[PDB]
DNA sequence: TTTTTTTTT
């Protein structure tokens, strides 16, 4: 195979094999004839028809892909032959991104980069949407050396084109929440550092130029610049959100109106790998509960293993609260519930920052849920975990009983009242919309402890 | 055909099944690897045993496409195999609802 | 050379 890599165990890849067809298509053309007398022949054949024109333009692709010598004069005859400003092209980019990134042989991948890159250059329709696919593959926790290659070829890109960046109001959030998240695990080799102050910069420019429309990213762009706030430039910018906030932007109160506002989905999703979504996607859908381990242990082998994954887990833990939300039908079934799986995450936690981290990731949109605003689905899993982890593991209830309580001082001390007027919103409507009936029966369990269930009895008086 | 049906003397077999467990490798008196698989389907699991490379490639999670497979009794246990003019070629991942039950493999 | 109604105790 030309585009994939095979093992002798891997059935033949059906796209693979339709784009190999249409490479020998072209080269059936272009093979031992001048460069003029190539372009004739294409243009006559693509003539005869709309899947001809098909034909021609996914085999040049492919040999962009598969022939670095021959890809700038092909790139230059798809542009030329090209009459569909290259859509069919861009649609199969965003399949191979999707679908086959993981099994892109090391030189289609540096092709790709390259065809993409030159897509932007000639200003091609769709070119900010290839990009932000492109931006899906790189996964968070993940240092390998392919991972980190993906990562600086696309900001290198992102950075060269910033002019053509900034025509993207989405392009430009997805671009400083993925690289505002990446800057976390960029850290431990020379070559990490390097890459992290490139990224620092680049995320830097971009609040500061277009600081509104990187609030369309709503409060988790707050957690995210938390994680970051020990890196000088950071901090800079911090003193600015917090003492001058007009500075970036007139439109800009302060923090309270970030914190306020929801997350975008597509924000929460993007720092999933097309792979690790739709296994997520399948456990919270198709597995029956009670059958998860073998599922679980498959996933936690594959991205929850190494220490450099221990970022990865609140990204899940944002993405199972604030994109997955099942139907009525998957709720009143037997399919592994939202709560079962944030129950698993939290147990792979191997350092006690890494824990706080998560806990802080799955009670973040109780901080300053309006229930008018705010969807219940967010913070649904926080409450039902804890309930149902009373006579199993009631270690767990306890610890985030605890963090709960001393989130509200700790999150963000200046808005104590508000996070305070938060969680009470949170447990009220939990109520409310009946996702746990009586919240006494939790604070006064005998199966908990000494300390913890004075400490429950008191901070809110409305659960005796 | 699906796990349930597979039967002793049975040949020509075309199923798919997700494979649960890789087994320890053992070394036939030829020299051969030989590993058993625990595989399944929405209507059980069985054992299947790899000869050679493509023994090794095999993962858990593997969703699998076995055709010309056949069966017969190893040790008491009802063991499914890959045919002379068969193959097993992996289709995906993951993603597969299976029972474990019954084990049609058990002796 | 594609093993294969295969597998020393």
């Amino acid at each position: 195979g030309r585009l994939l890599l095979s093992t002798s165990l891997d059935a033949k890849d059906e796209l693979e094999e339709r784009l190999e067809r249409c490479m020998s298509i072209v080269t059936s053309m272009t093979a031992g004839v001048s460069e003029r007398e190539a372009n004739d022949a294409l243009n006559a054949y693509v003539c005869k028809g709309l899947p001809q024109h098909e034909e021609i333009c996914l085999g040049l692709f492919t040999l962009i892909l598969t022939e670095p010598a021959q890809a700038q004069k092909c790139y230059r005859d798809l542009a030329l032959v090209s009459r569909d400003g290259m859509n069919i092209v861009l649609n199969k980019i965003n399949q191979i991104l999707m679908e086959k990134y993981l099994k892109l042989q090391d030189t289609c991948r540096t092709q790709l980069v390259w065809l993409v890159r030159e897509l932007v250059k000639s200003g091609v329709l769709g070119a900010d949407g290839v990009c932000m696919t492109f931006m899906k593959q790189i996964a968070g926790g993940d240092v390998t050396a392919k991972n980190i290659w993906l990562a600086e070829s696309v900001l290198d890109i992102l950075t060269e084109q910033r002019e053509w960046v900034l025509k993207s109001s989405i392009l430009i959030a997805m671009a400083v929440y993925t690289y505002l998240r990446l800057i976390v695990d960029h850290h431990g080799t020379a070559q990490l550092q390097a890459l992290r102050q490139k990224e620092v910069d680049f995320c830097i420019s971009l609040l500061r130029e277009r600081f509104m429309e990187c609030l369309m990213i709503g409060r988790d762009l707050v957690r995210l610049l938390q994680n970051v706030a020990r890196i000088p430039e950071f901090e800079l910018l911090w003193k600015d959100i917090i003492h001058n906030p007009q500075a970036l932007s007139p439109q800009f109160t302060g923090i309270l109106q970030l914190l306020q506002s929801r997350t975008s989905r597509k924000f929460l999703a993007c720092r999933l790998t097309p792979d690790m979504e739709t296994k997520l996607l399948f456990m919270t859908s198709r597995v029956r509960f009670g059958q998860q381990k073998r599922y679980q242990d498959w996933f936690q082998r594959q991205y929850l293993s190494t220490p450099d994954s221990q970022s990865l887990r609140c990204d899940l833990i944002r993405y199972i609260c604030g994109v997955v939300h099942p139907s009525n039908e998957v709720l009143s079934s037997d399919i592994l519930p939202r709560w079962a799986i944030i129950g698993w995450l939290l147990t792979t936690c191997t350092s006690n920052v890494a824990a706080s981290n998560a806990k802080l990731a799955l009670f973040y949109d109780w901080l300053f849920f309006s229930p008018d605003k705010d969807s219940i689905m967010n913070i649904e899993p926080a409450i039902l975990v804890m309930h149902h982890s009373m006579k199993p593991h009631p270690a767990i209830t306890a610890t985030l009983l605890d963090f709960m309580c001393r989130i509200i001082p700790n999150f963000y001390p200046p808005l104590e009242g508000h996070v305070r007027q938060g969680v009470f919103s949170s447990l009220n409507h939990i109520v409310e919309k009946r996702v746990l009936a009586h919240l006494a029966p939790l604070f006064d369990n005998p199966k908990l402890d000494k300390e913890l269930r004075a400490m429950l009895r008191e901070k809110f008086p409305e659960f005796c | 055909t699906f796990v349930k049906d597979i039967k002793p003397g049975l040949k020509n077999l075309n199923l798919i099944f997700i494979v649960l467990e890789t087994g320890r490798v053992t070394k036939t008196k030829d020299g051969h690897e030989v590993r058993t698989c625990k595989v399944a389907d929405k209507t059980g699991s069985i054992n299947i045993s790899v000869w050679d490379d493509v023994g090794n490639l095999i993962q858990p999670g593997d969703i699998i496409r076995l055709t010309k497979g056949y069966a017969s009794v190893f040790k008491g246990c009802l063991t499914l195999y890959t045919g002379r003019g068969g193959d097993l070629q992996k289709i995906g991942e993951f993603c597969m609802v299976y029972s474990e039950v019954p084990n049609f493999s058990e002796p």
